């Protein structure tokens, strides 16, 4: 048993048409304190696979070693390693499921909620997730923390079920998703302003932006606010 | 007088491990594998003997890789040579894990090495 020292907010995507999107800021806060920046929070595994992690930072670097282990054991005695037996986003996943379960059972948790997304080979969209509980679901939007208060409620305007997939375009995707990280950080008091995003489509493969920006913010109305209650100036 | 040959870590008279030699010969009688250092890498190549036209081409690979960046081929008992790679995988993993950095290739050396030599202590 411990308790989270160093953590990431929320991590928000969903699926569209050809793939998924996710995304997530770049802090590492410490309590109150917004202590680090450059925090990547998304860890792409291979070119169909993208893990985004909140929680406590140091777990995550763990579960970062974790991964990158996984691609070099899978290279091991494997002629089809980038291939055919190349890692599937539903075997990482399994993988994690795995690993965070048998750990809360053991009382000492990976303190984290994780998302991943991907791409299987036959095309189909991967979106699952799972807990510091060892809890997993699917859902067409996933959003831990925060985002799943703020985010899902918009995303789900958009994909409300199974069938608002296949109506559903990258550009309206990234759009919701742009918007949903804005709204975050309005009410989130743990957010940043600069953050990821990565789009794993089954055409244009494995596409990770770093360093945008929330950007057309509406604050203007607040000169217009004073007091509050009866004061006029 | 004789039988010093029978048990592996014995030192003969002439200060041999006859055990060792034997080892040896399993190797000679082994197909033919080799290494080539070039001015910026190394290359590694080996013989593959075709028993019969029963077994699929290209399929039964022999060349070994440690970590992302070591490559190993044996010649000899192959099932031995597959026990010394696993051992060298754990090693690196093991290398990687406390120090980060991939591990150097004379430190992985000496790690067979130290493992190999173990096998001629009992």
């Amino acid at each position: 048993t411990q308790q989270p020292i160093v953590t990431g907010t929320s991590v928000i995507s969903m699926k569209y048409d050809n793939g998924v999107i996710i995304a997530a800021d770049n802090l590492g806060s410490y309590g109150s304190l917004l202590r680090f920046n450059g925090v990547e929070r998304l860890i792409p595994v291979g070119d169909n696979t993208v893990v985004g992690i909140s929680g406590d930072i140091s777990d995550m670097q763990h579960i970062e070693r974790l991964l990158k282990d996984l691609v070099t054991e899978n290279a091991y005695d494997n002629p089809l390693a980038d291939a055919e037996e190349a890692l599937e986003p539903s075997y990482i996943f399994e993988y994690l499921a795995t690993v965070m379960y048998q750990r809360r059972s053991k009382m000492n948790p990976l303190w984290n909620a994780i998302i991943v997304a991907g791409v299987q080979s036959n095309g189909d969209q991967f979106l699952r997730y799972v807990n510091l509980l060892g809890v997993t679901y699917s859902s067409p939007t996933l959003a831990t923390g925060f985002g799943a208060h703020m985010a899902n409620p918009l995303l789900r305007k958009v994909v409300d079920r199974e069938s608002d997939i296949p109506k559903t375009t990258v550009q309206v995707a990234e759009e919701a998703i742009v918007n949903a990280m804005r709204v975050l950080y309005y009410r989130d008091a743990r957010s940043s302003r600069n953050f990821s995003l990565a789009i794993i489509d089954k055409n244009t493969g494995l596409t990770f932006k770093k360093n945008l920006q929330v950007e057309n913010m509406k604050w203007d109305f607040a000169k217009d606010i004073k007091g509050y209650g009866t004061q006029k100036i | 007088g004789t039988g010093y040959d029978l048990s592996n870590s014995v030192f003969s008279p002439d200060g041999r491990n006859f055990q060792v030699e034997y080892a040896v010969k399993a190797v000679e009688n082994g197909t033919t594998s080799i290494g080539i250092k070039c001015n910026d890498g190394v290359v590694f190549a080996v013989e593959k003997l075709i028993t019969s036209k029963l077994l699929v081409p290209q399929k039964n690979v022999k060349i070994q890789v440690v970590d992302r960046h070591i490559g190993c081929v044996y010649s000899g008992l192959i099932p031995d040579g597959r026990h010394l790679v696993n051992r060298g995988r754990e090693e690196a993993a093991s290398f990687k894990k406390l120090y980060k950095t991939p591990i150097p290739i004379p430190a992985f050396a000496d790690r067979l090495g130290q493992y190999v030599q173990a096998h001629t202590l009992y």
